[PDB]
């Protein structure tokens, strides 16, 4: 875009077109229609949660006080 | 009781309310990263907007792609949860805001499709039911446009179709570290801006194929590049309502000891009495 | 001198006391297992001239005499809230907590930082020591504090990326073989390695252990000006400088 | 006491009493109560303290260092002693590190002396006026750590601000301790203790750097160390 | 039961090992979630009435539970007991072979050959 004293060049960010597209549709589509498991990337939250899970199971400890809930 | 076995249960939630600690140190660095790449993503949109707001002047009209109203009978609604749990009600407000929007719609006899972003909201309307078109998942702390241009696409061509007649986006529009507010805007159709459509002025662009076909392309340029800063944003929510929900997980483990140690030194106490009375009493 | 086990002593000592038919204590140890250690920990001490001269009838004049104690304890599980090391611990003038998963994990000489203290401390250590242990001890103890965020923390900012490689690398140096003592002049590795970090260049730790090894060689190349150290164990302005000099030159030696 | 004066009676260590005092009834051969302590705890106790007290000839008061076994104040030996004591003074590590230098830390240390109307009203509230705003300055001290000052109220910013003023306030210099030191130090009053403090937290001295009121006397020392700055 | 009983041995303690994470179920990929599920289930399945002594027939319901999951299909646990009680009744139908597998006390492989063949036909049925 070239306009009065400015020109901007709005990149796409990966390869576009209606054939491409139509594939990363399609494959959303397909995602949906079969709940199935997929590899969010921080590990971190990772094997934190799970020693979380794992540390936090099994204690009586709601018990053990006296508390009220 | 058995102040053998409160130790390693004292012990047990001193490692949690450790964990917990942790958790919130990192969300705690992740969050200053999330709110650069959400102020990132901002100079391409509003561009992007001041290009359709002119060229949206004359040629709009004859055929909007996406500019007028019209009568409402179906809509849609691309969610953004958060792939990563342990953040409060961050997703629980969005979702029971949805919900009680939604109902509105479906009272008046109109029906609503969803396209999901993020693990936890496809898990909740698994759950609590709804008609999910499409989905993406698993970005995590990498969002990208890319992954995105599937969801929209779906969205979109069902707008082109005329099955759905309104499209929002749903996600936390972040306000500061510790507020978090659960929106709704309405993408498609163009909302109505004054800023940038009163405005005009001599010139004009030369368009190489006709501007109605770039009118076109701009304007779904646009409603992906929302939903992309929408989820940009989100994702700078969540590591702010993380580290904060988690302190809080800190501190709750912090009073568990508090109250545990009581329970152990009663039994330390009873344990010792006993033993000495038994002894001394069966000796006799 | 030292009393290996005298958490043994103790057992050893409710042996014959309950056959006494004696009445028990806290842990079945009899009620005066506190003045057990307690008169005997408190024979340990040093004792002033006067004293000496006292004693020895005027034999010796100007000599203090002095017994140093190092008594040893048995903890179950790490748990020093037991009765008996309540009580030694309640005597004693400090501790050094040997800590079992930091022993069995490499690093030997296990301290652990923070819970060990030198309750006399200062006063006790040499003139030079005293200005290169002075960060050393807690700053240690930092270190692993910091360490246990890094377990679920990758992608940690340089800042504090640092800190831990100069821990890790302290932690490493610190740590040393069995029977090979050390002499004073062990504070040249000690001070230097973390004076300017000169082990922080060459940083990388497999070489951290053998940096020591030959780093306590090339100063016996010229052992006078180390030795100095050694007899008086005094630090200056000026022996700071002459120490520098020595790694400064041992950046062109391996 | 007897004597006509008003005296300090230390204890190096009033637990090592009563724990001594175990030991001989054990050796006495009497019964173990609970916990294992004597059974004539409750007594060994009450002598001891109520011999100190404050006759119309004379007073005899007393500090005692405390220990809790275990960090248990339910044990007999603190929970004992605990229904004797009209006092607390806790000294902070963490209020020493900052060098605040009577390391008192003004909560967690109580004295049933204030509490009550018998100092007086205006000591009263100055007391629990200043309870307040160095606790209020706590809770803020972690809303402030992870988000921005600037965004707290007006009137908690003064707090903060006043707070952060009290607390080098209370700070002193002793004369023990001018041969550890070379500062004199000196010697306050409870009026001029209750001015000064009164006189910092409802709206004054703001105009005084928080340097002004470490380590001096009387609030105006501190004015005077507002000048010298 | 000693053979087909080693399955359910070790399916039960990888179920001991998982069950801290059924708070956290949903976060952990389908690998490890289905080794949760056949744990609840062949736990949920390790359970009777009072006075209900079982046939040794039990082999067939126990044993081959671990085989395959029969139970894997149509698992939600509420079902996975009322079948049961139908696959117990079914085997009546055709017990000749199946008061063979009592007396004996013994399986080799034609009898497990006919222990999964019963169940394929089984599913043609409730």
């Amino acid at each position: 875009e070239v306009q009065p004293g400015n020109v901007t060049v709005l990149a796409d960010t990966a390869i576009r077109g209606q054939d491409l597209d139509e594939a990363r549709a399609m494959e959303a589509k397909r995602k949906a229609e079969e709940h199935i498991s997929s590899s969010h990337g921080d590990v971190d939250y990772a094997q934190a949660s799970a020693e979380l899970a794992k540390a936090i199971a099994q204690l009586r400890v709601i018990e053990l006080t006296k508390k009220a809930m | 009781a058995g102040a053998k076995e409160i130790r390693s249960k004292i012990a047990s939630v001193q490692n949690t309310q450790k964990i917990t600690k942790a958790m919130e140190m990192v969300a705690a660095s992740k969050m200053r990263k999330s709110q650069d790449r959400m102020a990132a993503s901002r100079p391409y949109a509003e561009t992007m907007r001041k290009v359709i707001g002119h060229l949206a002047h004359g040629n709009l009209e004859y055929k909007h792609p996406y500019l007028e109203d019209r009568d409402v009978k179906r809509v849609g609604y691309l969610v953004v949860s958060t792939d990563r749990g342990l953040c409060g009600g961050l997703n629980i407000n969005l979702f029971k805001k949805l919900l009680a929007e939604m109902k509105t719609w479906t009272d008046k006899g109109v029906q609503c499709d969803l396209a999901m972003i993020g693990s936890k909201g496809v898990s909740f309307f698994n759950s609590v039911g709804g008609n999910v078109v499409a989905q993406v998942t698993g970005m995590g702390d990498n969002p990208s446009l890319s992954e995105l241009i599937g969801p929209v696409k779906v969205m979109l061509q069902a707008y082109d179709e005329g099955r759905l007649d309104k499209l929002y986006i749903v996600s936390n529009k972040f306000i500061n570290t510790m507020s978090q507010v659960p929106t709704i805007s309405q993408l498609l159709p163009l909302p109505a801006s004054d800023d940038d459509d009163l405005k005009h002025k001599s010139w004009d662009y030369l368009y190489e194929p006709d501007p109605k076909a770039l009118l076109d392309t701009l304007l779904r340029r646009y409603v992906e590049s929302q939903v992309y800063q929408g989820v940009v944003e989100n994702l700078a929510s969540e590591q702010a309502a993380r580290m904060v929900a988690m302190k809080a997980a800190t501190d709750n483990g912090g009073s568990l000891i508090k109250e545990l140690q009581l329970v152990y030194n009663k039994a330390r106490q009873a344990s010792i009495t006993q033993e000495l009375t038994e002894i001394v009493s069966g000796a006799a | 001198i030292i009393y290996d086990d005298l958490s043994k002593q103790a057992v050893a000592y409710r042996q014959i006391s309950l056959l006494l038919r004696r009445p028990p204590g806290r842990e079945a140890f009899p009620g005066d297992v506190f003045y057990l250690h307690s008169r005997l920990l408190e024979r340990a001490a040093r004792v002033n001239a006067e004293y000496v001269e006292a004693f020895t009838k005027g034999e010796v004049k100007g000599k203090t005499g002095s017994l140093t104690a190092l008594p040893i304890i048995e903890t179950q599980a790490g748990d020093v809230s037991a009765f008996v090391p309540t009580n030694v611990i309640s005597i004693t003038d400090g501790q050094i907590f040997l800590e079992t998963n930091l022993f069995n994990a490499g690093i030997r000489p296990a301290v652990n930082p923070g819970i060990s203290v030198s309750r006399v401390g200062g006063a006790a250590q040499t003139k030079i020591m005293k200005k290169l242990s002075g960060g050393i001890r807690t700053a240690l103890a930092q270190y692993r504090e910091l360490a246990a965020f890094s377990q679920f923390a990758s992608d940690l900012d340089d800042a504090t990326r640092k800190q831990l490689d100069h821990g890790q690398k302290v932690t490493e140096l610190l740590k040393q073989k069995q029977y090979a003592p050390m002499s004073v002049a062990q504070q040249s590795l000690v001070l230097f390695a973390a004076e300017r970090g000169y082990l922080a260049d060459v940083e990388l730790s497999k070489i951290g252990s053998f940096e020591a090894a030959l780093l306590a060689y090339v100063d016996r190349d010229h052992a006078p000006l180390m030795q100095e150290i050694n007899q008086t164990g005094g630090y200056n302005d000026e022996i700071e400088g002459k120490l520098k000099g020595i790694l400064d030159s041992f950046k062109a030696t391996q | 006491r007897d004597e006509g004066r008003d005296v300090l009676l230390f204890v190096d260590n009033i637990y090592r009493y009563t724990l001594a005092g175990t030991e001989v009834s054990a050796l006495l051969g009497r019964m173990p109560s609970a916990v294992g302590y004597q059974p004539t705890l409750a007594e060994e106790m009450g002598v001891l303290q109520e011999r100190i007290t404050s006759t119309k000839t004379g007073s005899i008061t007393s500090v005692q260092a405390v220990y809790v076994p275990a960090d248990d104040l339910t044990d007999p030996s603190p929970a004992t002693t605990f229904a004797h004591l009209d006092a607390t003074v806790v000294l902070s590590r963490q209020i020493a590190s900052l060098g605040i230098y009577p390391a008192v830390d003004p909560l967690d240390s109580t004295s049933r002396q204030l509490d009550p109307l018998v100092v007086g009203q205006e000591h009263y509230d100055t007391a629990r006026g200043v309870q307040s705003i160095l606790q209020r300055y706590q809770e803020l001290k972690d809303i402030i750590a992870i988000l921005g000052m600037d965004e707290l109220s007006e009137e908690d910013k003064l707090v903060v601000a006043r707070a952060r003023k009290i607390q080098r306030f209370l700070s002193q210099p002793f004369f023990v301790a001018e041969v550890f030191t070379g500062s004199p130090g000196k010697y306050v009053s409870l009026k001029d203790t209750i001015r000064g403090f009164k006189g910092i937290m409802e709206g004054e001295y703001d105009h005084l750097p928080e340097q002004a009121f470490y380590m001096v006397g009387s609030i105006e020392e501190a004015v005077e160390k507002a000048k010298k700055l």
